[PDB]
RNA sequence: GAGACUUGGGCAAUGUGACUGCUGAUCAGCAGUCACAUUGCCCAAGUCUCUU
RNA sequence: GAGACUUGGGCAAUGUGACUGCUGAUCAGCAGUCACAUUGCCCAAGUCUCUU
């Protein structure tokens, strides 16, 4: 700070001789003891940075009140180099640990604190007490009795007696008390008590210089009369105020606990009840004291307080009583005035009027008072005046100080000068008169008069001590000195020269008040007389002063680790320790003291206690021990008080219940009550509740095995059994057009291929398929026609063909296949079926019998040819050829024949005046040396399409495809034919898309069986059922009374259960990757929504005795998708769940066909050789048809290829590369992420909650093992499922209803839902803030359920109102209708903010504003002006009462009802545009890209800058508002409006 | 009592 | 009345602890969804090869 | 009917940004209710030694 720090003349000798033993120095304040404090630091500064474990030391600065610490801290760090701890309860001290003690002593050099937090510190011993070099003690004087400096001074003989830290007193005034006859009888209890002697300085004339810092004022006094006279209007109130009192005792106000004297006797009145006998007292005192005009605003005070009291109380039975206190200071004011206004006839000159009205009211010590005030500063200099004046009590500070504004106002010649204030001790009265509490006023008026805004200072005894003020001018004791240490003080707060010490006096009593300031003055005198007087000597060897000293209370207990409870401190921790007991409805936290009766005492312990006083103590009825304890026989009943919570607290501790600490344990955990009973299936997964994955993808990917459908396994027919066939109908949709002649005929015809199975299979719906030139539905025949493999042969041709069939005719194969005929994984046999016998078709048994070995096409020589016989023209009609000549082995289907043409054909577009037969010589006759069968037949053709996957619904597309095609025809006999029928082969080309929703469908009916078993639906919809076919889901983006719920309508009745379509599952079953016309992705929102729904009712259900939070931090885990995921493989479904694209050629494997069974074996058993082969190895398996089509295993030199090949991958830079990705398929693993089981999950839960209604599907959440039946009672509906307590209810009667209820038949006016039970309307509306919350809780429970109910409501209208629309534009339009703006406005449209009720500062207005700006703006919906803040309590008030109105009746159809008139013009409004959200809105411009600015605190507002490149410029633009999240919305609003250009 | 009695304005800060 | 001491109401000042309420900032979790940079699939317009 | 090829359009699987609806922890500021503890003070009553 400053090198001017030079110590006083005094101040070096001082800490000398400090430093050789214990000291105590008396000088007078503004000396600067507090300097000399720090120089004994830096005398002591020896030890300090070295940890105490190494034998390092500290120092400790003692402290009495907080205000004073943080006095001395600013103190300490002004001139210190070191670290100073700044220790105050109430925060963080009662949290800290050891390790945080510790570590702040290593750092802290030394520490400042209160008295009690220090000893806290040192008896649970944090550090040992030799850690400390020294110790500072401020204010030593009330070093005596029970005080806390007496209490820490004891731990020092209990202590270690070696090496002692060294103490130091500091005190203005020695003695505090009025016990100042022989002085040395008190001084020398101060010395004992820290073993030091008492040290003044001896150059007092010298020092006297310094002394002029604190120089002595003069001293006058003012002498008043004091005459018995009172005025009528008193004694008119009185006998009112008496009555009042003796009403007040008549009060009922509810049960109160136990409350008498301090010695235990007779009972004494509550204190909601005694505060207001005490106000009123203390405003009778003051209008008996200081007059009419004083008690004029001593009664505004009351007003003022009693108003406050009023809005704080939460008991409805307070408020009346205070109410008819209100109205009765109402009257005291009115009549006060009366008289005031009944005076002041005389003059008109209202400043003067004024003036003289109170100097004639006022009592004549007031006028004394005013007049002498008047007379001291006389329109002196505002810099001139600077003063403290000091009166008894509070209410007295505050009407001195209204009487004064008054007063200064009405003279001119002080009305530019004085500027009174007041403040008090800890007491803390309102600062203010004519305003509710709702100041907020950080600098207290200490810092305002340091600051010179004020100069007049009105005080209570609080400003006496400690407080370090201006050296002021003056000093003004209004009211009697009574204490000889406050008289020495307030002399000494006129610090300054030339001061003024004025006392007011009574006239009566002058006499007696001289003698008194007489004997002060002589005891003042005398207090430096033992110090003088004293004999040279020591204080050391009187070991057993202190002793006595100590020894006279009750002795200390001590244990392990140095742990020592003071007998006084006894109360504290046990009314701590009694406060964390459960208490009842009414009961007591606090131990019941009884004093025994007298002749109790020889009952317990013997005639030898008939004086010592002995009490028992109870414990609470839910305390650890129920029974009592009594106390020791001791002379005093405070005494015996003190022994008996000593007794009980040892009993405790050697109970084991108080820790070492002795601080009353602490609770651990409360989630885990439900954790252990909810998500005990993850631990076999080797996942927890505490457990979570957030790096390398980890428990996000995972690889899953497939199992066939039930309906395909072992399904290979054998010899000797009824196999069944079921026929396969496509039906063309497309018009029969030019282009579509032949997919039209050749697919209408007869001849179909079938499926042969030892099996059954259900109804399969029709289904879409689309194909180029349109679409195709195709159905299964619903009767199979029994047939038995009558030879083994004919088993063998048929599987031969398919074999064949799959390996030519689409050729979906690879090198490394076998045919398959011993595993029955989706192994089955397709076979063609043709007219035998009658309508019914049997076996086509030519095709089989020919179609081993497909016809291999081969070139023909014109020898061969001369050779060959001509082929007739129904040889090629239907028939299918293809050109040898060319390197083409593509299939060429015949179209038209030609029996009227010749190879000298006619004219074309082409080759005009050209022959077919010149063309070809022209083109291909290096390869025709002639055409020798060149007459009477060529064939016009037409190609067939190579795509197999005919899933996309737009690649059938024929706008530009209707442009000219040319006609193509070629000659037979250069082109070779096949038997085989084009019919057949054009049917056979879209098998593999067939089979690929056979699979999933015979799966989806599984599945569909399951979930109609479990929920016993086994009724006629359900067996003799017909499936609608396959529906489009258009929106896969692949091109007044109110209309009920059909969601909810299929709940209270049964007609209304739609049968559970199989086309539903299906879509339930397919993912988004597998891009079918229909998917899982719309009744995603549904399900996830009901899951939420059902998740919070539930948990609110079950545990009515938990708050919101817990709740939804246990349901965040519950519907996490790690639970949904791990709860459906618990269910084992993965197995039928379609992914895959369906890609034919590479990955789907053929049904009756699979690589040979040894490479399954020695590849599958195999943990080292699980994934080390790839595809590159795999495709080396060219095996022998007899090796791969009836061997069924692999060669020798084959055998040592695939053993081989994952060596070479391991010898290769192959080595670790990923086997897995598409190319695992052959044991039938696919590879799903977690997002897509989940979405399943709860797909089915939409697809069960959309056909069955909410019970059933609440029901069948049952089945997941999610919601975890109640052993009392299973489970119950999603209704009636009866929920509510202590928080979802109000805990009054109906009688104290419609005091929290001033009006509801208005709100019933507009809401349409008379309610039955108005708890759950007054614990929707009651607000945290609002006082009952203590006792009644708040909305917050209710709030969280309607949360949910609204939320579902919502969700479920848009989806079933809106069919065509994906959840992109789903949850946009939900979360736009539950957004908490637009809630709001629907709260102030119904003005339902009337009947809200809450009491907060901002609060108030906030929401005034928010309904002008609606009115002003016409009820304008955002989805803005100034960016005023909007009341986000609103919309929490919707969500709690539409839980509120539910809970009334506990059914969906009314809440709806009620919904839908609420919105029914905002559910007409945002369909058209469905507003989005403006931040969202600007980062969706293309170019124009925002970025904000730092949060910025320049103020109570907070604001944030944005820049976008509108019209490629620079531009910025700013926002503000009360938070971040305020501005940054306004601060775009702005900006959006700026893209108006 | 109809009304208070009026002090003497005059007085004297007297030591004490 | 002095001294010793007690009781009851009252005054001023000091301090601990419990409880909930409001606001602002920071950190992280849950469910739904959207915009910008990577592969695959299907089209618009146009060029070449191949097929009459 | 296919391939090659360009420009553009549309849809689905990775990395950033941001919104909605529940929330939690920490820090800070402000405010309420209640209990208890210590020093000193006057007022009224009472007991004893004691002066009268
Ligand atoms: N030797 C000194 N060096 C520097 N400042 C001093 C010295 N002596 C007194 N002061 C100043 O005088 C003032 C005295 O006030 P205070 O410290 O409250 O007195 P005390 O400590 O006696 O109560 C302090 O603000 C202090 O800064
Ligand atoms: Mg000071
Ligand atoms: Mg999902
Ligand atoms: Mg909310």
């Amino acid at each position: 700070e400053d090198v001017e720090i030079k110590p006083r003349g005094y101040q070096l000798r001082l800490v000398d001789h400090l430093t050789k033993s214990n000291g105590i120095v008396y000088l007078p304040t503004g000396s600067g003891k507090t300097f000399v404090a720090i120089l004994v630091l830096k005398r002591f500064s020896q030890d300090f940075d070295k940890p105490i474990e190494s034998g390092g030391k500290r120092a400790l600065f003692m402290c009495n009140t907080v205000e004073l610490a943080r006095q001395q801290a600013m103190a300490v760090r002004r001139c210190t180099n070191f670290k100073v701890g700044f220790y105050v309860g109430e925060q963080g001290v009662d949290d800290w640990t050891r390790g945080m003690w510790s570590d702040e002593i290593k750092k802290n050099q030394v520490l400042v604190g209160t008295a009690q937090v220090f000893l806290d510190m040192v008896t649970q011993t944090y550090v040992a007490l030799s850690s400390l070099s020294v110790v500072i003690i401020d204010e030593c004087h009330h070093g005596t009795g029970h005080h806390p400096f007496r209490e820490f001074m004891r731990l020092f003989t209990i202590a270690n007696q070696t090496k002692l830290p060294r103490v130091v007193g500091l005190t203005g005034v020695l003695i505090k008390g009025n016990e100042i006859t022989n002085v040395a009888t008190k001084l020398k209890e101060l010395e004992i008590t820290y073993r030091g002697n008492i040290i003044t300085v001896s150059d007092t004339k010298e020092m006297e210089n310094v002394m002029l810092y604190a120089t002595k004022p003069t001293e006058v006094m003012v002498s008043f009369p004091h005459q018995e006279q009172v005025l009528t209007v008193t004694r008119l109130i009185s006998a009112e105020i008496e009555k009042f009192y003796v009403s007040l005792d008549l009060m009922n106000i509810g049960v109160q606990p136990i409350r008498r004297s301090k010695s235990l006797q007779c009972l004494r009145d509550p204190s909601k009840k005694s505060f207001v006998k005490q106000l009123f007292n203390d405003f009778l005192y003051q209008m008996k004291e200081y007059g009419i005009y004083a008690a004029s605003i001593a009664i505004i005070s009351l007003i003022v307080e009693f108003d406050i009291k009023r809005r704080q109380a939460e008991t409805l039975s307070v408020k009346l009583m205070h109410r008819t206190a209100l109205t009765l200071c109402e009257k005291i004011r009115h009549l006060l005035v009366q008289k005031l206004q009944d005076m002041t006839y005389d003059d008109d000159d209202d400043n003067v009027n004024t003036e003289e009205v109170i100097m004639n009211f006022s009592t004549p010590k007031v006028q004394r008072f005013l007049m002498s005030l008047k007379v001291s500063f006389a329109d002196k200099d505002p810099k001139d005046i600077c003063c403290l004046v000091f009166v008894e009590r509070r209410y007295t500070c505050k009407c001195i100080y209204g009487l004064l504004l008054n007063y200064i106002q009405s003279t001119p010649e002080l009305r530019n000068v004085l500027t009174p204030q007041f403040m008090v001790g800890r007491n803390n009265i309102s600062p203010d008169f004519e305003s509710v509490l709702e100041r907020k006023w950080q600098k207290s008026a200490i810092q305002q008069f340091r600051d010179g805004n004020a100069n007049l200072m009105i005080c209570s005894s609080v400003l006496e001590e400690g407080i370090d003020v201006q050296a002021c001018n003056h000093v003004f004791i209004l009211d009697p000195v009574k204490t000889f240490n406050m008289y020495v003080q307030s002399k000494g707060r006129a610090r300054t020269t030339e001061a003024k010490f004025v006392l007011f006096t009574a006239d009566k009593e002058r006499e007696k008040t001289i003698q008194q300031i007489y004997q002060y003055r002589k005891a003042h005198n005398d207090i430096a007389e033992y110090l003088k007087d004293r004999v040279l000597e020591k204080t050391e060897p009187e070991l057993y002063e202190i002793k006595g000293h100590f020894q006279d209370d009750i002795d200390p207990f001590t244990n392990e680790n140095g742990a020592v409870l003071l007998p006084n401190n006894a109360l504290a921790i046990l009314h701590r320790y009694c406060q964390t007991i459960p208490t009842d409805a009414f009961g007591f936290v606090i131990p019941w003291f009884h004093v025994l009766q007298e002749d109790e005492r020889d009952r317990i312990f013997g005639v030898s206690a008939k004086g010592k006083h002995v009490i028992s103590i109870n414990m609470p009825v839910n305390c650890m021990l129920r029974d009592t304890i009594y106390s020791d026989p001791m002379d005093n009943v405070k005494t015996a008080k003190i022994s008996a919570a000593f007794k009980a607290c040892k009993v405790l501790y050697s109970l084991g219940e108080l820790n070492e600490r002795f601080v009353p344990k602490t609770l651990k955990e409360r989630v885990a009550s439900i954790a252990d009973v909810h998500f005990e299936h993850w631990n076999k997964y080797g996942d927890s509740v505490t457990a979570t994955v957030n790096k390398a993808d980890k428990s996000k990917d995972r690889t899953y095995k497939t199992e066939c459908p039930l309906e395909f396994y072992d399904a290979l027919p054998r010899v000797g059994e009824i196999c069944y066939a079921y026929e396969i109908f496509l039906e063309p949709q497309f018009e029969s057009c030019e282009y579509t002649e032949h997919m039209y005929l050749n697919l209408q015809t007869p001849r179909n291929y079938a499926i042969l199975l030892r099996n059954k299979l259900p109804r399969l719906a029709e289904m879409p398929l689309f194909s180029n030139q349109g679409k195709l539905h195709v159905r299964v025949a619903n009767a199979p026609l029994e047939v038995i493999i009558q030879n083994s042969e004919q088993l063998e041709l048929l599987h031969q063909f398919h074999g064949m069939v799959f390996r030519d005719i689409l050729k979906i194969w690879h090198p490394f296949f076998v045919l398959d005929r011993r595993s029955k994984e989706n192994s089955y046999l397709v076979v063609p079926l043709i007219l035998g016998a009658g309508e019914q078709k049997c076996f086509d048994w030519e095709l089989m019998t020919n179609f081993r070995r497909l016809p291999q096409s081969h070139g023909s020589n014109v020898q061969q040819r001369e050779q060959q016989p001509a082929p007739r023209p129904e040889d090629f009609e239907g028939k299918i050829v293809t050109q040898w000549y060319a390197n083409y082995d593509k299939p060429m289907l015949v179209t038209k024949v030609h029996r009227e043409l010749t190879p000298l054909s006619y004219m074309e577009k082409n080759q005009q005046d050209k022959t077919y037969y010149e063309f070809t010589m022209s083109k291909y006759g290096n390869r025709i040396g002639d055409v020798v069968h060149k007459d009477k037949f060529m064939i016009e053709v037409r190609d067939l399409t190579e795509q197999l996957t005919f899933y996309v619904h737009n690649r059938g597309k024929f706008n530009a495809k209707s442009k000219a095609k040319m006609k193509v025809i070629l000659i037979p006999e250069l082109c070779f034919n096949f038997n085989f029928p084009g019919d057949l082969w054009l049917k056979l080309i879209f098998l593999p898309s067939i089979l690929n929703r056979m699979y999933f469908l015979l799966h989806a009916e599984a599945l569909r069986k399951r979930f109609n078993t479990y929920l016993n639906l086994h009724l006629l919809p359900f067996n003799g059922t017909d499936y609608m076919p396959r529906p489009l889901e258009i929106d896969y983006s692949l091109k007044g009374k109110v209309k009920p719920l059909l969601i909810l309508q299929k709940t209270v009745s049964k007609e209304h259960i739609t049968p559970a379509e199989q086309g539903e599952f299906l879509a339930a079953i397919t993912a988004s990757s597998a891009a079918d016309v229909f998917d899982m992705e719309r009744l995603e929102i549904l399900g996830n929504s009901f899951l939420k729904l059902s998740a919070t009712l539930y948990l609110a259900s079950k545990y009515s005795d938990w708050n919101e939070g817990t709740l939804t931090e246990v349901k965040s885990k519950l519907v996490s998708n790690r639970n949904l995921l791990f709860c459906l493989i618990d269910a084992d479904i993965p197995k039928t769940l379609n992914t895959i694209q369906f890609t034919p050629r590479y990955t789907w494997l053929p049904p009756g066909i699979s690589l040979p069974h040894n490479v399954l074996a020695l590849w599958r058993e195999n943990p080292e050789f699980a994934k080390i082969i790839g595809p590159h190895n795999l495709r080396d398996l060219a095996l022998g048809d007899e090796e791969s089509l009836v061997k069924g295993n692999c060669s020798d030199i084959n055998y040592n290829r695939f053993v081989e090949g994952c060596r070479a991958n391991g010898q290769s830079f192959y080595a670790g590369a990923d086997f897995s990705s598409e190319v695992n398929f052959c044991v039938g693993l696919v590879t799903i992420p977690n997002k897509v089981i989940a979405d399943t999950l709860e797909a089915l839960l939409g697809v069960i909650v959309k056909n069955y209604g909410l019970q059933h599907a609440f029901k069948m959440l049952e089945y997941f093992k999610i919601c975890r039946a109640d052993i009392d009672k299973p489970l119950t509906q999603l209704l009636n499922l009866e929920l509510g307590g202590k928080k979802m209810r109000a805990n009054v009667n109906t009688t104290e209803i419609d005091g929290f209820l001033i009006n509801h038949y208005y709100l019933e006016k507009n809401l349409g839902y008379t309610f039955k039970d108005r708890r759950y309307l007054l614990q929707a509306l009651t607000h945290p803030s609002y006082p009952t919350n203590r006792i009644t809780g708040s909305y917050q429970e209710l709030e969280f359920i309607g949360n949910a109910i609204l939320d579902f409501l919502i969700s479920a209208y848009i989806f079933e109102n809106n069919t065509k629309m994906n959840p992109g534009a789903l949850t946009d339009l939900r979360s736009a209708l539950v957004n908490n703006t637009t809630l709001a406005c629907i709260c102030v449209r119904h003005r339902l903010h009337f009947f809200i009720l809450a009491e907060n500062a901002k609060l108030s207005e906030i929401i005034s504003k928010f309904v002008n700006f609606q009115e002003s703006q016409g009820h304008r919906v955002t989805n803005m002006s100034t960016n005023v803040d909007v009341p986000k309590a609103l919309g929490d008030v919707l969500e709690a009462l539409i839980a509120a109105v539910y809970l009334d009746c506990r059914d969906l159809q009314r809440t709806w009802e009620v919904i839908f008139n609420l919105f029914e013009p905002e559910l007409q409004e945002f369909t058209r545009k469905v507003p989005i959200n403006h931040i969202r809105q600007l980062v969706e411009h293309k170019h124009a890209k925002p970025v904000f600015s730092s949060p910025i605190v320049e103020g109570e507002t907070v604001m944030v800058s944005c820049q976008f490149t509108c019209m490629e410029k620079t531009i910025k633009v700013y926002g503000f508002g009360s938070n971040k999240d305020q501005a940054k919305l306004s601060a775009a609003k702005h900006a959006l409006q700026q893209l108006s250009k | 009592i109809d009304r208070y009695e009026q002090v003497s304005k005059d007085f004297e800060f007297i030591k004490i």
